C-alpha cells in the first residue's frame, strides 16, 4: 500500500542519479494507478510527497545541468495534466501539494537565486499559472511575494513592474489569516 | 459584474441561446456556478462551472415531436 | 382486412367541417415559408432548423422537384408531404406517356387537389395536413400555386404560409410589386424569412429553390450562403 | 384540447394534435432499454445492452442486432413483438429491391420505404401504429458511413451521433458535447466513446457479458457482430 | 373508462390493456412445464379431473406438430388446437417447398407472426393462448421455445407456464440441465409438479409426460406407461 511506493522509492532512488528520468516517465504512471485509489487516507499522501519530490530530484539533475528551459514546460504542464489523469486536482488535493508545490518553489526558490533570466521568467510563467487554483489557494503564500518582487528586481524597480504587484494586493487578505507579514 | 470570471468566459454565447429564461434563475446560474466552484475549491471561477451550472438549472428537453414540422 | 366505409366528417349543425378545420390549425403550427414569382420563373424559401446540431441537414430536404421545371415545397407535417409528394411524381408520369410533353402546372394542380378533396371525403381516414407552394415556368410566364387541406387552390401573387403568415403577408403587401426580379425576390424572400427567423440565419437553415426559363433547380449551401450574405 | 375520439383514434384534435402516436412514443420507453450508435469516419458503430433475467433463459436469444442484408445491419427499440415483424419487412423489402433493380439498396433509400410503410398506420384510422423504433447503418459508395433513425411516426434524418430509449435525452446530451470538439474520430476512438456514452449516463462500469456491439468499417464492409472476447479487449482498452 | 375495448387504441400511458387481459386468462390454465435435458426434450403437463364421468385420455393439452416438434398448450383449448392446425400446415408448408423438417427457430418465427397478427385490429381479438414448443436435431441438438399470449418467443433451458409459474420455476433451476440425460429428467420433471396443486386446491389431478430426442430417434412420442410408472413410484418421496 504504502510501502510498495516505499520500496520502489528504495529500489530507484539509486536510479534517479544514474538512471535517466524517462523512467521517472515510466513510474508516473504505475504511482499514477496509485494516484487513482488512494484507498488509506495517509498513503497516498506519503506516496506524492516521494514521487513529487522525485520530480523536484528531475529537478535537482535537470535544473541542475543545462536541461532546463524546455524541460520545465516539460514538468508542470505534465503536473497540471497529472491533475487531470486519474483523479480532478492532484488526485485529492487534500495534505497532499502542501508537500509538492511548495517544495516545488522551494527548489526553485533555491534556483531563483542560481539561475539568470533566460529561464527564471519561464520558471515564472510555470508558477503564475497556479495562481487560479494551485499555490497561493491553501498554505502557500510569502514565496510569490520574492518572485513578483524579483520581477521588479530585474530591471531594479522601473515604474511598470512597481505597478504589476497591484493584482495580488487586497485579496489573499482572505488567503491566510496573518496579522503581520501580510500587512 | 461581482464574480471573479477568470479572463476568457463568454457570456453571449450563452445570452445568444433562445427558450424560457427569468429574471430570477440567473442568479441561480451565477450562483450555482460559484458553489462549484467552491465544490473545487477554487477562488476563481471557470468556464466549465458555468457550463454544467447552465444545464444544471435549465432542464427541458424539446418539448417538440419534431415532425409536426 | 378491410376499412370502415364510413366518413368521420360529417357537417355540423353550424355546418363546418370540424376536421378540415383542425386540419388548417396543423398547417398552421406548421414551419413558416414563403414564395414569390418575379417577370422571370418564381423563388420558393422555407426555414429548416435542425432541433440539435447531430443532424444531417444534408440528408432530408424541404424544396422537391417534380420534373424538369416544377418544384414544390409545403408548410406542415412531415410524413404526410412525401406521399402526396411522390403521388404527384406519378401523375405526371401518366401525363407524360399520354402526351409526350412536360405537364401544365395548373393540370397538375387539378389532379393533386382532387386527390385531397377526394381523400378528405373517402371513407374511414383523417385528412391531410399540409398546405403547399407550386412553382414553374410553363410557355414563358412563371405560375404560383398554393393548395390547401380542403382541396382548393388558388393563384397567388406572392404569400406565405406557416407561423406568423398574417404578419407576412402584410410584410409582402408593403414590400412586393409587379416589377422585380429572381434575385430581387430572394433578397425580399429572405427579408420575410427574417421577419420570423430564430436568432441566427447560416447557410443551413432554410432551403431556397428557383424556376426560370431554364426551368426548376435547387440551390447549393454555397450560393445560399452567398444570399444571406449581402443581406438583411 | 380534445373532441370527440382523438383520445382513441388517429385524427386531429382541436390543438391540431394527434394523441395516439405521441402515445406510441413512450411505448418505446416501456421497453426499459436505451441504445448508442455513432458514426465514424470511416466506420460506424452500434452498441447497446441486454439483460438476461435468468439461468433458464438462453443468452444467445435476446439479439437486438439483426443483420438485414450481406452490408447492412440494424439494432430495434420499442416492443419486440413489433420490432420482429419491421426486421420483417425490411428483408422483404430489401430483397424486392434487389430483384427489381439488382443492385444494393442505399439504406436512406431503405429506411425511406419504411418510413413510407409506417406513415400508412398513422395515416389511416384503423390500425394500431407499431410502438417501437428503429436504427439502421450502411456503407455507401461517395458517403462511407451513415446513420438512419425511423420513428413511429415515420420521420427519419441522417444522424452523426445516435441514441435512442429511456436515457435518450441525456445521452444526446452527452453526444453534443462530444461532437463539439469536432475531433478526427478513428475506429477504437468511437468504440470508447461510444461504450463511455451509456456507460457514464446509465453509469454502470460492466463486464462484457450484458452488452452487444454491431460494427461495420470501410474495409470489410460486411456487418458483423463482435465477440465477448475482443469487447474485453476493447473494455480493458477503455480501462486505463 | 373506454381506453380498453380495441386492439386497436393505446392505454393513455401507452399500451394495450385486452393483450393484459388474455395475459391475466393463461393462469387460469393449470400448469404447463417443459425443460431440455442434455440430448433431448421433455414436456410434463399435469392434468386436473374434474369428473369422475370423464374418459381417461380425453381432451389433452399436449400436441404434435410434426414427427419431431412438440407442442404444450396453456389456455384456451379451441384457440390452442387452432393454432396446432396452423402451425402443423405451416410445416406442411416447408416441406412440401423446400424438401426437409423446418427448424424450431423459423417455425416459432412464423407462429409468432400469426399470433402477432390478431394483435392490431378491432375485427379480431388476440388469442388467449401460451404454449411452449420443443424438438431435437441430430444436427442442431435440442431446442426449446415458448410463446406468450402477445407473441414474443425466446430459448430456454426451461420454462414453466400456468397458474403456479413462480412456484414451479423456483424449483426447476435447482436442477442441473446442461449434463442429464434425460432419464432421471422424467423423475424430477415429474416431482417438481408432484409438490405443487395440492389437494387443498384440486381434488385429483393427472399425470401427461411428452418426451423427444435421440434416444426417441428423434421422433416425437409419448412416455411409455412403465417409465411415468416409475415416476408415480417416484411420487411419494417427496413427502419426508
Amino acid at each position: 500500500m504504502a510501502d510498495g511506493g516505499s520500496e520502489r522509492a528504495d529500489g530507484r532512488i539509486v536510479k534517479m542519479e544514474v538512471d535517466y528520468s524517462a523512467t521517472v516517465d515510466q513510474r508516473l504512471p504505475e504511482c499514477a494507478k496509485l494516484a487513482k485509489e488512494g484507498r488509506l487516507q495517509e498513503v497516498i499522501e506519503t506516496l506524492l510527497s516521494l514521487e513529487k519530490q522525485t520530480r523536484t530530484a528531475s529537478d535537482m539533475v535537470s535544473t541542475s545541468r543545462i536541461l532546463v528551459a524546455v524541460v520545465k514546460m516539460c514538468y508542470e504542464a505534465k503536473e497540471w495534466d497529472l491533475l487531470n489523469e486519474n483523479i480532478m486536482l492532484l488526485s485529492k488535493r487534500r495534505s497532499q501539494l502542501k508537500q509538492a508545490v511548495a517544495k516545488m518553489v522551494q527548489q526553485c526558490c533555491t534556483y531563483v537565486e542560481e539561475i539568470t533570466d533566460l529561464p527564471i521568467k519561464l520558471r515564472l510563467i510555470d508558477t503564475l499559472r497556479m495562481v487560479t487554483e494551485g499555490k497561493i489557494y491553501v498554505e502557500i503564500e510569502r514565496a510569490r511575494l520574492t518572485k513578483t518582487l524579483a520581477t521588479i528586481k530585474e530591471q531594479n524597480g522601473d515604474v511598470k513592474e512597481a505597478a504589476s504587484i497591484l493584482q495580488e494586493l487586497q485579496v489573499e487578505t482572505y488567503g491566510s489569516m496573518e496579522k503581520k507579514e501580510r500587512v | 459584474s461581482k464574480m471573479n470570471l477568470s479572463e476568457e468566459v463568454d457570456l453571449e454565447d450563452y445570452v445568444a441561446r433562445p427558450d424560457k429564461i427569468s429574471g430570477a434563475d440567473i442568479n441561480s446560474i451565477c450562483q450555482e456556478s460559484g458553489m462549484l466552484a467552491v465544490r473545487e475549491n477554487r477562488y476563481i471561477v471557470l468556464a466549465k462551472d458555468f457550463e454544467k451550472a447552465y444545464k444544471t438549472v435549465i432542464k427541458k428537453d424539446e418539448q417538440e415531436h419534431e415532425f409536426y414540422k | 382486412e378491410r376499412g370502415y366505409s364510413f366518413s368521420l366528417t360529417t357537417f355540423s349543425p353550424s355546418g363546418k367541417l370540424v376536421q378540415i378545420e383542425y386540419a388548417l390549425a396543423a398547417v398552421a403550427g406548421g414551419a413558416p415559408s414563403v414564395g414569390i414569382k418575379a417577370a422571370n420563373g418564381v423563388v420558393l424559401a422555407t426555414e429548416k432548423k435542425q432541433k440539435s446540431i447531430l443532424y444531417d441537414e444534408r440528408s432530408v430536404h424541404k424544396v422537391e422537384p417534380i420534373t424538369k421545371h416544377i418544384g414544390l415545397v409545403y408548410s406542415g407535417m412531415g410524413p404526410d408531404y412525401r406521399v402526396l409528394v411522390h403521388r404527384a411524381r406519378k401523375l405526371a408520369q401518366q401525363y407524360y406517356l399520354v402526351y409526350q410533353e412536360p405537364i401544365p402546372t395548373a393540370q397538375l394542380v387539378q389532379r393533386v387537389a382532387s386527390v385531397m378533396q377526394e381523400y378528405t371525403q373517402s371513407g374511414g381516414v383523417r385528412p391531410f395536413g399540409v398546405s403547399l407552394l407550386i412553382c414553374g415556368w410553363n410557355e414563358g410566364r412563371p405560375y404560383l400555386f398554393q393548395s390547401d387541406p380542403s382541396g382548393a387552390y388558388f393563384a397567388w401573387k406572392a404569400t406565405a404560409m406557416g407561423k406568423n403568415y398574417v404578419n407576412g403577408k402584410t410584410f409582402l403587401e408593403k414590400r412586393y410589386n409587379e416589377d422585380l426580379e429572381l434575385e430581387d425576390a430572394i433578397h425580399t424572400a429572405i427579408l420575410t424569412l427574417k421577419e420570423s427567423f430564430e436568432g441566427q440565419m447560416t447557410e443551413d437553415n432554410i432551403e431556397v429553390g428557383i424556376c426560370n426559363e431554364a426551368g426548376f433547380r435547387r440551390l447549393t449551401p454555397t450560393e445560399v450562403k452567398d444570399y444571406l450574405a449581402a443581406i438583411a | 384540447s380534445s373532441a370527440g375520439f382523438d383520445r382513441h383514434i388517429t385524427i386531429f384534435s382541436p390543438e391540431g394534435r394527434l394523441y395516439q402516436v405521441e402515445y406510441a412514443f413512450k411505448a418505446i420507453n416501456q421497453g426499459g432499454l436505451t441504445s448508442v450508435a455513432v458514426r465514424g469516419k470511416d466506420c460506424a458503430v452500434i452498441v447497446t445492452q441486454k439483460k438476461v433475467p435468468d439461468k433458464l433463459l438462453d443468452s444467445s436469444t435476446v439479439t437486438h442486432l439483426f443483420k438485414i442484408t450481406e452490408n447492412i445491419g440494424c439494432v430495434m427499440t420499442g416492443m419486440t413483438a413489433d420490432s420482429r415483424s419491421q426486421v420483417q419487412r425490411a428483408r422483404y423489402e430489401a430483397a424486392n429491391w434487389k430483384y427489381k433493380y439488382g443492385y444494393e439498396i442505399p439504406v436512406d433509400m431503405l429506411c425511406k420505404r419504411i418510413a413510407d410503410i409506417s406513415q400508412v398506420y398513422t395515416q389511416n384510422a384503423e390500425m394500431r401504429p407499431l410502438g417501437c423504433c428503429m436504427i439502421l447503418i450502411g456503407i455507401d459508395e461517395e458517403q462511407g458511413p451513415q446513420v438512419y433513425k425511423c420513428d413511429p411516426a415515420g420521420y427519419y434524418c441522417g444522424f452523426k451521433a445516435t441514441a435512442a430509449g429511456v436515457k435518450q435525452t441525456e445521452s444526446t446530451s452527452f453526444l453534443e458535447k462530444k461532437v463539439k470538439k469536432k475531433f478526427d474520430w478513428t475506429f477504437e476512438q468511437t468504440v470508447e466513446t461510444a461504450i463511455t456514452c451509456l456507460s457514464t449516463v446509465l453509469s454502470i462500469d460492466f463486464k462484457p457479458s450484458e452488452i452487444e456491439v454491431g460494427v461495420v468499417t470501410v474495409e470489410n464492409p460486411k456487418f458483423r457482430i463482435l465477440t465477448e472476447a475482443e469487447i474485453d479487449a476493447h473494455l480493458v482498452a477503455l480501462a486505463e | 373508462t373506454g381506453y380498453d375495448l380495441s386492439a386497436s387504441t393505446f392505454s393513455p400511458d401507452g399500451r394495450v390493456f385486452q393483450v393484459e387481459y388474455a395475459m391475466k386468462a393463461v393462469e387460469n390454465s393449470s400448469t404447463a412445464i417443459g425443460i431440455r435435458c442434455k440430448d433431448g426434450v421433455v414436456f410434463g403437463v399435469e392434468k386436473l379431473v374434474l369428473s369422475k364421468l370423464y374418459e381417461e385420455g380425453s381432451n389433452k393439452r399436449l400436441f404434435n406438430v410434426d414427427r419431431h416438434v412438440g407442442m404444450a398448450v396453456a389456455g384456451l383449448l379451441a384457440d390452442a388446437r387452432s393454432l396446432a392446425d396452423i402451425a402443423r400446415e405451416e410445416a406442411s408448408n416447408f416441406r412440401s417447398n423446400f424438401g426437409y423438417n423446418i427448424p424450431l427457430k423459423h417455425l416459432a418465427d412464423r407462429v409468432a407472426m400469426y399470433v402477432h397478427a390478431y394483435t392490431l385490429y378491432s375485427a379480431v381479438r388476440p388469442f388467449g393462448c401460451s404454449f411452449m414448443l420443443g424438438s431435437y436435431s441430430v444436427n442442431d441438438g435440442a431446442q426449446l421455445y415458448m410463446i406468450d399470449p402477445s407473441g414474443v418467443s425466446y430459448g430456454y433451458w426451461g420454462c414453466a407456464i400456468g397458474k403456479a409459474r413462480q412456484a414451479a420455476k423456483t424449483e426447476i433451476e435447482k436442477l442441473q440441465m446442461k449434463e442429464m440425460t434425460c432419464r432421471d429428467i422424467v423423475k424430477e420433471v415429474a416431482k417438481i409438479i408432484y409438490i405443487v396443486h395440492d389437494e387443498v386446491k384440486d381434488k385429483a389431478f393427472e399425470l401427461e409426460l411428452s418426451w423427444v430426442g435421440e434416444l426417441t430417434n428423434g421422433r416425437h412420442e409419448i412416455v411409455p406407461k412403465d417409465i411415468r410408472e416409475e415416476a408415480e413410484k417416484y411420487a411419494k418421496e417427496s413427502l419426508k
